[PDB]
């Protein structure tokens, strides 16, 4: 149910990502990859603009 | 009294209605309006069960129905879908579509917007399903037929001047595992049945 | 009628038999002057009082002299069939400065031909210009007369409104130009969405 | 043989066979005939057009 | 003998383009289940009309909405005539003034 | 609901059809004045008048004849009291909302009929121009209109 | 979650989108919600530049192009309203139907509900502009096919069982009904002259 | 000369921006403030007819 949410309001970067438990580490490390690099990146960016 | 959305917001998803999708290759002056204001936009679009769907990784929007407080129906059975439920051969087709936009993809990166395919390569790929006809001809008019109905969903461009075709990237969210698991499924059942 | 065929050459809008209504509307329109509609017709299947109702074509203009130059406005409009809508009916917008030109040669040459026998004619006669639409050619008339483009307006609407109701309202619509600068608060608005984008 | 120019001669040729109705040959077109002639003995395999 | 041989190597090279793909997508998530798919479809009856004709139960997305029947977007037909000109263009001497009391 | 009968419905239309056609008849003295005049040098003013019928009277008039039919089908009368419900409905609706237009061309009479004036050609008997307002026209042939009509 | 349209107002608009009407005739309930709730659809339909003309005498809702009061532009233009010109024989047909409802209602009154008029009288109608292209068999299949073609944009319902038809109200509302008037007149004086 | 509501207001947010630059925040209070005088200047161009 969750992972068909996330899916909802992803913004194409899970087109290639089921909503099973197979699927489960592709989510976990876009998570991790927004927690560490996009999203400070942008921070700043829009920050400095 | 009045108040007006405002003239851009308009335009643009106006536009976006008309071609049922948008791209930022095409037409990015519409593009960046409608992916900067999207609340407005889907608050437009909620009136006809219609909802925005976006893609930054891939620069495209794109209408879908929505289910929202009037779940089941059919998608297709919505009243402002205005062309016919997809074909089992063109369904083939747009498998072996998605296939090359995977390996291009995979090879070029998300980036590039060239994910182009030859008319000559899919005819030995069609060859094997749909038989022989042992008419060049026969069989280019087959193809062709088949990818100028796919136009009519938008998932392929019409060939060019050196017999090539670009397809557009919203096949990667109309066959996506979601939809694969749901065709797959079909199938099996209907070879089930021809048992 | 008269005075209006003058009034279409010089305005962009005109309001057209404006002096009979008082001042604040206009009941006629340039299809209705073309076909030299008579009334409301007889409310049924007639068509008596509709005076050119086949193909038809139309002449105007008008000529001002100053210390014996000669400057003739002029306007072609015709139509091709029963049609009496906007997007049927067919215009050329003279204008010139050469004593020969006259309207009569204009009808003559169009009976000759069409559109394509006046295009012709503007490269071979000297001292004349045409426009497709009505735009171009009050912007030639504009940069002749050396006026604004509210000074034919206030002309056209002073040809009645007897009334003069409301000052401001007058003086702020129909003589002193357009200088507001909403193209100016469009562009300040936009400079703001780089910013916008990022946010979002 | 270019496909337009077989059409032509196949056509030639049957004009001469009209008159064996044992086959039930017509007269309407001689061209059309021709043509469907040739996508017949196409689809039979009997020739393929490349 | 030049006509098989350039049917040969357009046939191989029609072939060994089609190996590359595939090959670059095996364990791609979306490819695994395609190849699965086309595993499926060879088993079905391609000649039969009918059989290729089925309606599968893809989504609908890019669902254009166009067209909408507005009355005032009709227009009549423009039939146009061609019999002759009117090219009277007289002075229309009749003007004299002849006006009542 | 035996006891109960529609009559009250019918006469009401009823009344509002003869105010309609006392509106009509007094016109019709009006008319024949106008005829004594000349209102051009060979025409004579005057002036006609169509009939509206509002959906609200369609709307009324349907729901009576459904009222009708199902007097006769028997479920403890509940079908016909619905029927009657839903005709009273519109009734009263346009009760409380007299004053749009919709319930004006179902209860009064004065919205009933269209008016229009029109010339006629005092040789031949024909209409020249049906007139619904004063637009277009001349000025002082605007003001005939505008006299003569008032 | 979110607030959603009122499920009804959403299939009105859908539907008058679709078909581009409503009929009180037809359609009650949508026709009396919509009615009941203007400024909803008025409100739902004015980001795409859209807008309903209603005419309560006839219970008829209509579409039309909502673009500003005129602009500099003489004539509108609109992404989705697509526009037509219909060939010489629909717009014969249109005006033979359209005087014919002016007609029977200049004696019933505007709004009354228009008889039913049969096929059979409408063929000598046609034939004093077409003449008579070979065969009853044909002249009747082309008038039938020709009031389908028009039953899509409204103006006419299907043929009854009894083969009747009867005039829909959408008709009086046509863009320039002077120009039926001109070229019906214009045709019946050239076959007068021919003649 | 006349000063009408809406200038006297956007010159209020124009001073209410000017203010809000400093408070500490990432952006939540000076980015909402600078767009709160944009939509004047969006909403004066949309209705520019009134
Ligand atoms: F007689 Be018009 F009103 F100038």
């Amino acid at each position: 149910k969750r992972m068909s949410e996330a899916k909802r309001v992803d913004t194409g970067a899970l087109v290639e990502a089921g909503a099973d438990l197979d699927d489960i580490p592709v989510y976990l490390q876009r998570l991790q990859e927004l927690t560490e690099e996009a999203l400070p990146e942008k921070l700043n960016r829009f920050l400095d603009y | 009294s009045e108040t007006r959305t405002l003239q851009k917001i308009r335009e643009a998803t106006q536009e976006l209605l008309k071609y049922g999708l948008l791209e930022e290759a095409s037409k990015p002056n519409l593009y960046r309006i409608v992916l900067s204001h999207p609340e407005e936009v889907t608050r437009i679009l909620e009136p006809l069960d219609l909802d925005i769907g976006i893609d930054e990784i891939r620069g495209l929007l794109y209408v879908k129905v929505r289910l929202d407080e009037t779940p089941a129906q059919d998608e297709w059975a919505h009243p402002l879908v205005r062309r016919q439920r997809l074909n089992l051969e063109q369904s083939l087709l747009v498998a072996i579509l998605r296939q090359h936009f995977v390996a291009w993809e995979q090879e070029s990166g998300t980036g590039a917007s060239q994910a182009q395919i030859a008319i000559d390569d899919l005819l030995p790929q069609l060859q094997i399903y749909l038989g022989d006809p042992g008419s060049e001809s026969k069989e280019r008019t087959r193809l062709l037929t088949l990818l100028d109905q796919l136009k009519g969903h938008g998932l392929v461009t019409s060939p060019d001047a050196h017999e090539r075709i670009v397809i557009r990237p919203i096949i990667a969210h109309l066959a996506d595992p979601i939809n694969l698991q749901a065709l797959l499924a079909w199938l099996r059942e209907q070879i089930a049945q021809q048992t | 009628t008269l005075v209006d065929a003058l009034m279409t050459l010089l305005c962009a809008n005109p309001r057209y038999n404006l002096a009979s209504t008082g001042g604040h509307e206009s009941d006629r329109d340039l299809i209705s002057y073309v076909r030299g509609v008579s009334g409301p017709g007889d409310g049924g299947e007639g068509q008596s009082h509709i005076a050119r109702p086949g193909k038809t074509v139309t002449g105007i203009a008008a000529t001002l002299e100053r210390e014996g130059k000669q400057v003739r406005l002029g306007a072609l409009l015709w139509f091709d069939s029963t049609s009496s809508s906007v997007t049927d009916m067919k215009r050329l917008w003279l204008f010139s400065d050469n004593p020969g030109q006259t309207l009569e040669h204009w009808l003559n040459v169009y009976h000759e031909g069409g559109t394509r026998l006046l295009r012709q004619m503007e490269k071979e006669a000297i001292g004349l210009w045409t426009y497709p639409n009505k735009k171009q050619y009050l912007a030639r008339l504009r940069d002749f007369f050396e006026v604004g483009e509210n000074a034919f307006t206030l002309l056209n609407r002073a040809a009645g409104l007897k009334q003069l109701n409301s000052i401001d309202e007058i003086f702020r619509e129909l003589v002193l130009d357009d200088h507001s600068a909403f193209d100016r608060a469009a562009e300040v608005a936009n400079s703001f969405d780089g910013l916008t984008e990022i946010h979002q | 043989i270019p496909l337009e120019e077989a059409i032509q001669s196949l056509s030639s040729i049957l004009i001469e066979h009209v008159s064996q109705e044992q086959y039930d040959i017509n007269q309407d077109n001689p061209f059309l005939q021709a043509s469907r002639e040739l996508r017949e003995w196409i689809k039979r395999r009997l020739i393929v057009e490349r | 003998s030049q006509t098989v041989l350039q049917a040969r190597a357009r046939s191989e090279r029609d072939v060994r383009g089609f190996m590359k793909t595939g090959l670059a997508a095996e364990h791609h998530r979306v490819g695994h289940l395609l190849n699965e798919f086309l595993n499926l479809a060879l088993k079905l009856d391609w000649q039969r009309q009918m059989i290729r004709k089925q309606e599968v139960p893809l989504p609908a997305v890019g669902v254009a909405v166009t067209g909408i029947p507005a009355i005032e977007r009709l227009r009549f037909k423009e039939v146009d005539d061609e019999a002759e000109q009117t090219l009277d263009l007289s002075n229309h001497a009749a003007d004299l003034t002849q006006i009542g009391d | 609901l035996n006891r109960s009968s529609d009559d009250g419905v019918t006469q009401l239309l009823s009344h509002i059809e003869h105010e309609v056609l006392v509106i009509e008849e007094r016109l019709n003295e009006l008319n024949e004045t106008m005829f004594r005049v000349d209102f051009q040098p060979d025409r004579y003013l005057r002036l006609d008048t169509k009939k509206v019928v509002h959906e609200s009277l369609r709307t009324l008039e349907k729901a009576q004849r459904q009222l009708n039919a199902a007097r006769f089908v028997d479920d403890n009368g509940e079908s016909h009291y619905k029927a009657l419900q839903v005709l009273v409905a519109q009734l009263r609706d346009a009760c409380e909302r007299n004053r749009t237009l919709g319930a004006k061309a179902l209860l009064d009479p004065r919205f009933r009929l269209e008016f229009a004036v029109s010339v006629m050609d005092r040789q031949s008997g024909n209409v020249i121009e049906s007139r619904t307002g004063s637009q277009g026209g001349s000025g002082g042939e605007k003001e005939i209109i505008a006299s003569y009509v008032l």
